[PDB]
């Protein structure tokens, strides 16, 4: 006779492990995370997120920890607003962390729910609409810290040279630089000097994200470089991405998680489109361009598929876009990337795709 | 003045994403929900809170200044999608931003549907 | 220059409204009812029901009956099973009725969220799994008790003769009824003789109701019948809705609330399929058969659309049949149904439809 | 061929096959608990000529797979003999009642 049985374990290695975001924006209460096998394409399992959740996977690629928004009777009753932890190998939820009602509801950027580089804090988007950023000590299962400091700015940027350090995007085009303390307060900050004007030249939030620097790009195709290899960030840009034929043809970046960054080339990934004006900034990419960073210019474009986020995995080369509904998984080990496969049907509604660490 | 008045004008000039004062709506047209472009449909509520900008009307040449309010309150409307961006901008423009849910400080800030309010002359 | 407001009405009369049940199974904790107006078509508003909603309008038109599951967390945390009052014009949640954690979670069958004729008891099914049904006194805002009599039955088919009665159909292949008091606990019960065979000619649950009867079709194309004008429930059966012609190509029904009475003329509206077998009782209807119940002969046969459920409206002689997405509209005043429009897209997953109730005193 | 609807064990299954969803044909997917209680269905072997019960058990406790639809309905019957039914939630009785999947399990002959 046969037994059906439960409590299993995800069936493929960690390294295999791919984590699509489904917004299920039709049906936005009931958003999921789906966990995929980039190798062969393989639904591994998923993750309930309740209304609009967000998603990352520890550093240490133990947990995962989604953001989402309760109420009592989902359309009526008292709020309550969540950090949880699952283990990734089981599925299983593990820890509710209490936030206060104000976390971010919004699409799935990757810089509104991040976690310091040692992974000992998650670091989050709040707005009320008054914006401010959240720290969670994961250890502790608390909310900690309210860094009001961060008024007027968006995102969380992680710097991956520091254990509890990221940056944000100010309204003055400037960035602010926490440094949190040990008990995931903050123990220092400091603000550069402008970057980008905001009315001029706005950037995408998205960072093209190296070990000690971020690049982004803007909307009419400049990159804006901020060098944190000190304690002070270093601000600089604009370059453009465009050669004067890309110029005649109008040329410009769209997306949403629209960059990537190879750390061991120095190579960015960026969508682009042609015949851009204003509202173009979210349209698909008609192609990927690929960029040295070092010496400003482009190396190689390939077909973009419609795709609208990437993500990179930096120890296996490999680069996924996502349009959607459908993950493409590409070598990116050469300038120019090679596509492995696609995963049709993914995702209903997704924004973003993350590899499972393997980097600890 | 038809074009400033959209219960004297076509259901389905009003109902489309080119309709000229939707230029910066992220969600489900409310007039296609139940409602119209300035009633919630029944039993969802107003955001007090909204993304803001100016679309430029093309029948009569001049530039309004748009507000983006949501209805709240009750699950997804699911018709009438539109994603229309134009001078959108990132959430460090916090109130031109429209991939944030301006149901966020409602009683209930589940997204029902979304519209746009002409506030006046820009 | 402009403000948005809420607080609003309905825009169409109550006597143009359908109410489509979309579980949406893809996504069956967000389950809710659409409203629609059939007259053209227009989407009118919707109320959310979570996990697996079931709905059904007071008889008296003013309120919807909504009944579903949460969770304090969704897919973990203490259960809550209720029942909730909505206000039909305003499409506004107004009261909460617990109920204990064994309704029905199940497809959107009639006969599982039911009332009485007087409209003072709802009158719902429970599995636990063992099976139960409930009643909820609405003036209360109470759950009374479970009917334990009913226990290996299924299903609640109101007595539209009497303010307080239903019957439910059993394991042994009859009838229960039970009958009840004004405080909407059992008065009276009583069990009729077999109907029919469960082993060799199951019926579909789904009844065809008149106001003193119920004819109910089989898996093999047959009809039965419960007479309950008298003090006990009289059964009979069967007759075949097919002729020689018929059972050559092995047509038999199929669907879900697959069935419906016009009750003035006394016709039988079925969904009907060929080449029958075992696994084809769920198939989409091929086509629509209009029996004369009196004469039992088929009086007209139209194309199904792939239909599943259907309803009948006895004030305007309407029928509504739906596809799981699509909603048809007919005018049954004569023998052949006419097709008036369809509704594309009111539904992601539904089985069932209703019309707002005009009249019906 | 288990991925399919039309595979021999599957001939009462209302509900997405566990073994699209990260599950097998006898195990629930990560994180989805097995219901106690199933409908029963009998499915003809296509290989033995045998008859074989097969026990439908769903998994629970997370929100619907959305993979590998199937809606068969071999001997399938009304409410009114209730572990033979496939339109309720075999996850009714569950602590999380919530549909995930459904296995098909191999009891034994008959």
């Amino acid at each position: 006779r046969e037994v059906l049985t439960g409590g299993h374990s995800v069936s493929a290695p960690q390294e295999n492990r791919i984590y699509v975001m489904d917004s299920v924006f039709m049906h936005l209460t009931e958003s999921r995370v789906h966990v995929y096998d980039y190798t062969n394409g393989k639904f591994l399992g998923m993750v309930p997120t309740a209304f609009n959740g967000h998603v990352q996977v520890s550093n240490d690629g133990k947990k995962i920890y989604t953001m989402t928004t309760y109420h009592e009777r989902i359309t009526r009753g008292k709020r309550s607003d969540v950090v949880e932890v699952w283990d990734a190998d089981k599925l299983t939820f593990e820890k509710e962390i209490s936030l206060p009602p104000k976390r971010v509801q919004g699409l799935n950027y990757d810089g509104l729910f991040r976690q310091t580089t040692d992974g000992k804090f998650i670091v989050l988007q709040n707005a009320s609409p008054a914006t401010s950023i959240g720290i969670v000590d994961v250890a502790k299962g608390d909310y900690v810290e309210d860094v009001t400091a961060a008024a007027g700015c968006w995102s969380v940027i992680p710097q991956p040279n520091r254990p509890r350090s990221f940056m944000t995007i100010c309204g003055d085009g400037g960035l602010l630089t926490i440094n949190l303390g040990e008990d995931g307060k903050v123990a220092s900050q400091s603000r550069s000097k402008q970057m980008f004007s905001v009315k001029d030249d706005p950037i995408f939030i998205a960072p093209a994200l190296d070990k000690d620097k971020a690049h982004f790009v803007s909307y009419y195709g400049n990159v804006y470089s901020a060098d944190f290899s000190g304690d002070e960030v270093k601000v600089d840009g604009p370059w453009s991405l465009l050669n004067d034929e890309d110029k005649a043809k109008n040329w410009v970046p769209g997306g949403y998680n629209l960059v990537g960054l190879h750390r061991a080339s120095g190579r960015m990934y960026v969508f682009m489109h042609p015949d851009g004006k204003e509202g173009t900034h979210k349209f698909p990419a008609a192609e990927i361009w690929v960029m040295d960073t070092k010496t400003k210019q482009r190396v190689a474009r390939i077909p973009g598929r419609d795709a609208l986020s990437m993500t990179i995995d930096q120890q296996r080369n490999l680069m996924l876009t996502l349009d959607g509904g459908n993950v493409n998984v590409y070598d990116i080990s050469q300038p120019e990337p090679k596509l492995l496969r696609t995963i049709e049907g993914a995702a209903e509604a997704s924004l973003q795709v993350q590899f499972h660490p393997v980097g600890g | 003045h038809i074009s400033l008045n959209p219960d004297l004008a076509n259901e389905d000039e009003v109902n489309s994403c080119d309709y000229w004062r939707h230029c910066a709506v992220d969600g489900f047209l409310c007039s296609c929900c139940g409602g119209t472009t300035t009633t919630c449909p029944p039993g969802s509520t107003p955001s007090p809170i909204s993304w803001i900008g100016t679309c430029h009307n093309p029948h009569d040449g001049k530039d309004y200044l748009i507000s983006y309010h949501d209805c709240c309150g009750k699950t997804a409307c699911g018709r009438c999608q539109c994603n229309t961006q134009t001078r959108e901008r990132p959430g460090y423009e916090f109130f031109l931003h429209n991939d944030v849910n301006w149901c966020m400080a409602n009683e209930n800030s589940t997204f029902h549907c979304t519209t746009s309010v002409l506030v006046g002359l820009a």
